[PDB]
């Protein structure tokens, strides 16, 4: 018995020895019904569980959960029926299994997305549509063609011109069983033949859903300092080659990129890899400047006049998370001086 | 409940409770009728000095079963005299031979595992085996307790073995109070306790702190109370209480911030009003919006302008309970993969607080950085880098200050991106604000008139320590000569 | 007071007699009536030579407890023919001895321990035995 199918050395295999090979993968819909059949057994054959659950429910809710994680969900429904009914003729009833529906391991997190989607999407133009759709189309090629198992897409952009958002935004609504976020900030400290084998570990887990989606977000930084052109080159030749990896025959997969800067991207022959890459412009006219601060809601009618008729003149080139920043800085004067100071921090841009 | 002398762990006790012991208290029959075998493991982790050890001992008495015995990692890791196997059988040894000698129906034995991270290393396969394998002991139940989370390897963790977690935090205010209330019971039951003491008032001078140092005050305020008494029917009172009012260790000490404040700050001029009003502005912000709760900011200026001072007094004037200071000075000495890891120390404190603020200053000794050829340090960089937008946990804040005399050479580095928004300190620059600097100094007297006479007529440039260097320096002059040599000396400038 | 042969450390002697050794001297009833743990440690530090060692001997008989035991941090450091733990014992043998068998009435027992070299940059086994499980109420440690 093993994990590592791949580090057993060929003297064991040779015929006369150790001749069959088997696999046992994550069970499938049916498997996942007919363990949940098994396990509950008993309790209806003493008439204790409730006659209001349906399992064939908890078989299409629990997605990518293994043999073991069945079980554990239900020892602790009964353990909180049986705590319920102490108080701190039983029966154990669906508000018990929703309630404890346990953290699947191949299955999805909630806090992650939660702490890179923090304020949702603001549509205060044309781009975030175009974005917004393109994303879209490539969740939809990557579920339903065939022979295109693998797509990969680059989102890149001025500085503090909103990627992580759209990116996380984009994946979250894809409803893929499997996602997972790569990222350099739980890498503080290791060495580059640490990166190496988090990164390689992080993608040997995609290979084993039959649906999946990765985050590659920051690029700059698990390699770059433009004092002298210092890198990585482990990082840098291990990240080219698995961005052409296929996986095993049936599985498909989506590797979503981020970065600021393209053209040392392009330099290093990197360009090359991804299939297709996508633009996120910065606000370029008033008429956005004033969608965006409508949409927000934090100024009412006479200030938005006020401001409208100075802005309306000249054009200006923000972020749009510097305009958050600002709007928010604003706030805190009295509420005479919101207008004059929002307008000058506005003006020193 | 309130008998185990528990307060602020509520919700964790409830939780615990709920799936580690529901089966074990119900009648026997049913739970054999359903099938359903018992949880085998617990984990807590938190900082040092919240009660964990104190939860356990007390969960062992609630089942009502016998007394643990206790083990350390390190002391059983260094064994190496064959002595490796026998410690893990020998302390289930009794748990087996009772289970033999009565059979399933044997009372469950508990130990405790402490500092469970030392044994898994990013010996454990006999513990795994021998809590889960083809044999099994129905009899026990393991707790580890740790603090450092992350450190522990995933084998421990998969289901049916150290299934449930939880994490013992600092406590809040009616954590504090009913700690309080905890500790005082017996005197004020006796009526030593003075009349005078009200615990609604120490239990909002405390803040962030943990659970020991309270028992310590009371400790001190009793000696403190005794020794008044002997000189060198008592009653502690409230002066104990405040003169003995301990250093915390996530509060704020005075003795740095008297050590970068020395003098104060004077109003010489616009921009200093400018520089405090956007401090106050900023301080504002992390205190009050949810839609920021990282915020950075730098102050950079000429050398010898007036910036650790200004930084210093913005850091104080906030109130938060938790502030720090990362200083470069107390690093002498220490190699690139030291310093990593004290930023990365002093940083993850931080977190662990509903509020913060870290200061970082002098930027660029940190990175040994030397103009004879462009030297510096790589991994310093990349790790300060990183942590600048790491965000802090769910319902945190966090406020960064920086500093630096050289901008432009960081701006090369591409780091003036990571932070969100920078402030400028000028120097003196025109002759009134010199003559107000030294009128609010308060130092010379007609002088005034002298020095006006022929500074008014130029302008000049000059930071804020260098006047203070000469105009300390001048007063030692006789006295009829200390304004000529004062001129004398600024002229050279 | 000066018959302990010290001056010149007035404030330092008068805030450890204070905060360490002002419930070991009142009356039983009303510090039991109380419930108060007794300090376990003390931490005295600076340069050499100005009167360190002489005040933990005089400490010791002002309480009329029982004379002190010393020891050495890097001698104990380098043995390592298993005595790492059997001289950790030893050293309280006699306090533990006592404990059993007299409660509270035992008399207290010092040591006196360049604790610098240990704590590096044998602890747990020192640290468990001055705060474990077990926990002699008449003990004293000096560093
Ligand atoms: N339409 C929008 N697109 C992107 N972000 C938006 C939009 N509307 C509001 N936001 C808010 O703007 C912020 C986006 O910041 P984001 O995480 O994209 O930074 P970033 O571009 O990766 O920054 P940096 O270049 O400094 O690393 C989030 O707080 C998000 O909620
Ligand atoms: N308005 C003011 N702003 C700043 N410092 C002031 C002001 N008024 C008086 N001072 C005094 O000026 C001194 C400030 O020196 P400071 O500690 O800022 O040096 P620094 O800028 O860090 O030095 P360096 O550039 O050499 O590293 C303090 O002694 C402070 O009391
Ligand atoms: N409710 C409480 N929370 C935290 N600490 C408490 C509480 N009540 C008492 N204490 C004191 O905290 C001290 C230290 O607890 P300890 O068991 O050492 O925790 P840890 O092992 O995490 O340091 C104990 O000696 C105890 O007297
Ligand atoms: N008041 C005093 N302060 C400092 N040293 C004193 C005082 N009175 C006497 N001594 C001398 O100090 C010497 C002992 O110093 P010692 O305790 O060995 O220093 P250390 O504690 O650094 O080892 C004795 O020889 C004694 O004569």
């Amino acid at each position: 018995m093993t994990n590592r199918p791949d580090l057993i050395d060929e003297a064991l295999l040779r015929p006369g020895r150790l001749e069959v090979k088997m696999e046992i993968g994550l069970p499938d819909e049916k498997g996942r019904l007919q363990i949940l059949h098994i396990h509950t057994a008993r309790m209806r054959g003493h008439q204790l569980l409730s006659a209001d659950v349906d399992i064939k429910e908890l078989a299409v809710e629990t997605k990518n959960f293994s043999g073991a994680e069945l079980e554990g969900l239900v020892r602790a429904a009964q353990s909180t029926a049986m705590n319920r009914h102490i108080k701190a003729s039983l029966q154990v009833t669906r508000g018990d299994f929703l309630a404890s529906l346990i953290k699947p391991a191949f299955g999805t997190n909630q806090e992650d997305y939660a702490s890179y989607i923090m304020n949702g999407i603001i549509k205060w133009g044309d781009p975030v549509t175009r974005v917004l759709d393109d994303g879209e189309l490539l969740v939809q090629q990557t579920k339903n063609s065939d022979r295109t198992p693998l797509v990969s897409v680059l989102l890149e952009g001025p500085p503090h011109s909103g990627k992580t958002a759209l990116a996380a935004k984009i994946a979250e609504e894809s409803n893929f069983p499997f996602i997972k976020i790569c990222s350099p900030d739980k890498m503080i400290g290791f060495s580059e033949t640490a990166k190496c084998q988090a990164m390689k570990k992080i993608f040997d887990d995609a290979y084993k859903s039959q649906l999946s989606c990765v985050v590659v977000d920051d690029i700059e930084r698990l390699l770059y300092v433009p004092i002298g052109p210092r890198f990585s080159n482990l990082v840098l030749q291990a990240l080219l080659v698995l961005l052409k990896k296929a996986p095993p025959q049936g599985r498909k997969l989506l590797i979503i990129g981020t970065t600021s800067r393209k053209d040392v991207l392009q330099e290093m022959e990197m360009l090359n890899a991804f299939s297709t890459t996508i633009h996120v412009p910065n606000i370029a006219t008033g008429e956005q400047l004033l969608e965006a601060l409508e949409l927000l809601g934090n100024f009412k009618d006479k200030e938005r006049t006020t401001i409208a008729q100075q802005v309306k003149g000249k054009k200006v080139w923000i972020g749009i998370k510097k305009l958050l920043m600002l709007i928010e800085m604003s706030l805190q004067m009295d509420p005479e001086y919101r207008v004059r100071k929002f307008l000058a921090l506005l003006r020193e841009e | 409940f309130e008998k185990m002398g528990i307060g602020g762990l509520d919700k964790e006790f409830s939780d615990i409770f709920r799936r580690a012991f529901a089966s074990r208290v119900f009648p026997p029959e049913i739970v054999e009728q359903m099938g359903c075998k018992h949880v085998k493991g617990i984990l807590l982790y938190g900082p040092p000095g919240c009660g964990k050890t104190l939860l356990a001992r007390q969960i062992g008495k609630m089942l009502n079963a016998r007394e643990p015995k206790v083990v350390n990692g390190p002391e059983i890791l260094n064994k190496y005299v064959g002595e490796s196997e026998a410690n893990i059988r020998k302390l289930f040894a009794d748990a087996e031979e009772e289970q033999r000698r009565l059979g399933a129906n044997s009372g469950l034995h508990i130990i405790i595992f402490d500092e469970i991270d030392a044994i898994c290393k990013q010996v454990v396969n006999q513990l795994l085996s021998k809590i889960d394998g083809v044999e099994q002991l129905n009899n026990i139940l393991v707790i580890g307790m740790t603090n450092r989370p992350d450190l522990i390897d995933e084998a421990l963790l998969r289901p049916g073995r150290l299934e449930v977690k939880m994490e013992i935090g600092l406590p809040d205010e009616k954590g504090r109070l009913q700690i309080l209330h905890i500790h005082t019971a017996r005197m004020r039951g006796h009526q030593l306790l003075s009349a005078d003491v009200d615990i609604k008032e120490l239990a909002v001078e405390t803040k962030n702190f943990s659970g020991a140092e309270l028992e310590g005050l009371v400790r001190a305020a009793q000696s403190t109370a005794m020794n008044r008494h002997i000189k060198a029917s008592l009653q502690v009172t409230r002066g104990d209480f405040l003169a003995s009012l301990i250093k915390p260790a996530f509060g704020t000490n005075q003795e740095d911030y008297a050590s970068y404040i020395m003098n104060g700050i004077i109003k010489w001029g616009d921009p200093v009003t400018r520089v405090l009003d956007d401090g106050e502005l900023l301080v504002q912000q992390t205190k009050n919006s949810d839609r920021t709760p990282l915020v950075s900011v730098l102050l950079e200026g000429p050398p010898h302008s007036g910036k650790t001072a200004l930084a210093a007094k913005i850091a104080e004037e906030s109130n938060f309970p938790f502030i720090k200071i990362c200083s470069p000075d107390k690093m002498i000495g220490f190699s690139e993969t030291a310093k990593c890891q004290a930023m990365k120390k002093i940083f993850d404190d931080a977190y662990k607080s509903q509020l913060s603020c870290v200061v970082v200053d002098d930027i660029e000794r940190l990175l040994d950085y030397v103009p004879i050829g462009p030297r510096f340090s790589n991994l310093v960089l990349q790790a300060l880098l990183v942590l600048l937008k790491k965000a802090p946990p769910q319902g945190r804040k966090l406020l960064i200050i920086g500093t630096t005399s050289r901008k432009d050479v960081l701006q090369e580095m591409e780091m003036l991106n990571a932070f969100s928004t920078t402030i400028h300190v000028p120097n003196i620059a025109t002759g009134e604000q010199l003559l107000e600097a030294l009128e609010l100094l308060g130092n010379f007297k007609k002088e005034r008139t002298t020095i006006a006479q022929q500074v008014k007529g130029k302008k000049v440039w000059i930071g804020i320590k260098k006047l203070l260097m000469l105009i300390e320096m001048s007063l030692q002059m006789d006295p009829e000569y200390r304004v000529r040599k004062f001129l004398a000396l600024l002229r050279e400038e």
